[PDB]
């Protein structure tokens, strides 16, 4: 469950890093950090409270979050694979009723 | 002291940690009874302190 | 009467524990086998 | 029977599964079965079938 | 027609020495393959592990044990005569180990 | 199994597909290997596992469904930046047993 | 045609000297071989032991 939960993390974050390029207008003045905070906030709290067992005393800033982000391993599940799918699914934004 | 305490024999379950820990170079794969266990065993520093 | 089960020596002697038939074991063998099923569709969704 | 088994086949006589403890192992190797009448329907079993 | 399997109950409480000696009394009291079977492979294993866990418990003076490369169960030599214990793993397809 | 022709959105329908593909899957392999990793694990840890849902004589018109895989991937686990502490804390909440 | 044999109480444990005094003992009171035997070979090991 713990490495299933920490996949679906690393593969909505891999996703959202890209909106700024692909949207410069909406994006102008935002900071990886907050898509950061958006991801833990739609996360689970045990997972949180696990990897907080050690972040409450070693420091940690964006560029150890990219790093884990970019490794490849990652542990199938059935949430993990319609995740992957949901988020290939929503390739262009006529899709979600946005548009400019 | 001149023994081995760690050895690989087998693949793991996890496979990322396969090694065995043998203190005073015993092996754990068999279960032992208390009231005659150990009558005859020695290992290299215990014999020298000795 | 049978030959078979004349004992000339004292080596197959022995308690009766308890005893057993047809009727009472088809009827326990169908019970095992449903209650086994039961329980598992209790189990799980 | 056995080969499906073995192989993991499909079986129209699919064996039927049951579970027992550990100690009815040790009760079942010291008791024998010793019969004593007959069944009361072996006379009418034929008819029965036919 | 008929096959075993083990039956497991976290709530019981017996002692360790039950299911050694299961270990030894199952070998003899069933057939397990050649022909026929009495029971699932997946029991056959179990009593497998219990016949190697009431080998190598010595309460009395211990004995010589040279074990194999392989890990499976009872895949070593024991005694002074080096009497081999792989013959007594089951394998359905000769029916080694058991009562065929 | 009965299949037939009827009319879904692309969205959607990409996500049932992939979930048709993973139930598919969990029929071909990923019970079978997530059993037989329980047991080796088992046979390490001395634990007996259970196999009794698979043995009812409904088994053989069952369709197995399999939310969570075995083994699991420990680098997942270890790619998590600076949290060795973290993982000694859970494995001594998880494995340490008691005594005298 | 009798033979002896030793034995541990699963509440009892070992003492020293008790095994020491035996292991001394037992070779003056007892024949272990040549024309006859009054003791079983793991009973002499033990002594021999203590």
């Amino acid at each position: 469950v713990y490495a299933s939960e920490l996949s679906v993390m690393k593969v909505d974050m891999r996703h959202l890093s890209l909106m700024q390029r692909r949207f410069p207008d909406v994006l102008i003045q935002a900071r990886p950090s907050h898509f950061w905070k958006a991801v833990l906030n739609d996360s689970p709290e045990a997972v949180k409270a696990v990897m907080n067992l050690s972040h409450s005393h070693n420091f940690i800033n964006i560029r150890d979050m990219m790093r884990w982000v970019m490794l490849p391993s990652l542990q199938p599940s059935l949430k993990l694979a319609l995740e992957e799918e949901a988020w290939a699914a929503a390739n262009d934004f006529e899709d979600l009723m946005l548009t400019d | 002291w001149a023994t081995i305490d760690v050895e690989y024999r087998e693949p793991a379950p996890y496979v990322h940690a396969q090694r065995y820990i043998r203190y005073c170079g015993i092996d754990s794969r068999e279960l032992i009874n208390p009231t005659t266990y150990g009558i005859g065993m020695t290992y290299h520093c215990y014999n020298e302190m000795l | 009467q049978r030959p078979e089960r004349i004992k000339t020596t004292p080596y197959l002697e022995g308690d009766v524990l308890s005893s057993d038939s047809g009727p009472l074991l088809s009827v326990f063998a169908l019970q095992e086998i449903m209650q086994k099923v039961r329980q598992v569709q209790a189990d799980y969704m | 029977l056995l080969p499906d088994l073995i192989a993991g086949a499909h079986q129209n006589a699919d064996p039927v599964v049951l579970d027992v403890s550990w100690i009815s192992l040790w009760f079942a190797f010291n008791r024998s079965f010793e019969p004593t009448h007959r069944n009361e329907m072996l006379e009418v079993a034929p008819l029965i079938e036919s | 027609q008929i096959i075993l399997d083990l039956k497991i109950d976290p709530g019981e409480r017996m002692d360790p020495a039950v299911r050694m000696v299961a270990g030894v009394v199952g070998h003899l009291l069933f057939t397990a393959g050649g022909r026929f079977t009495n029971l699932t492979q997946n029991m056959a294993r179990q009593l497998d592990i219990a016949l190697n866990d009431y080998l190598l418990y010595m309460y009395n003076t211990r004995v010589q044990v040279n074990y194999g490369p392989t890990g499976e169960p009872l895949d070593f030599q024991i005694g002074r005569n080096q009497y081999d214990c792989n013959v007594f793993r089951a394998d359905f397809a000769t029916g080694t180990g058991y009562n065929g | 199994v009965d299949v037939f022709i009827g009319a879904c959105s692309e969205p959607v329908y990409r996500i049932y597909n992939r979930l048709q593909g993973y139930i598919e899957a969990v029929q071909l392999q990923e019970l079978r290997n997530s059993i037989g990793w329980l047991e080796r694990l088992g046979h390490r840890k001395r634990i007996t596992y259970s196999q009794e849902v698979l043995t009812d004589f409904r088994r053989q018109d069952t369709i197995w469904v399999l939310a969570l895989q075995l083994p699991v991937n420990p680098q997942v686990v270890w790619d998590v930046p600076r949290s060795s502490i973290a993982n000694l804390i859970m494995n001594i909440a998880t494995c340490l047993p008691t005594g005298e």
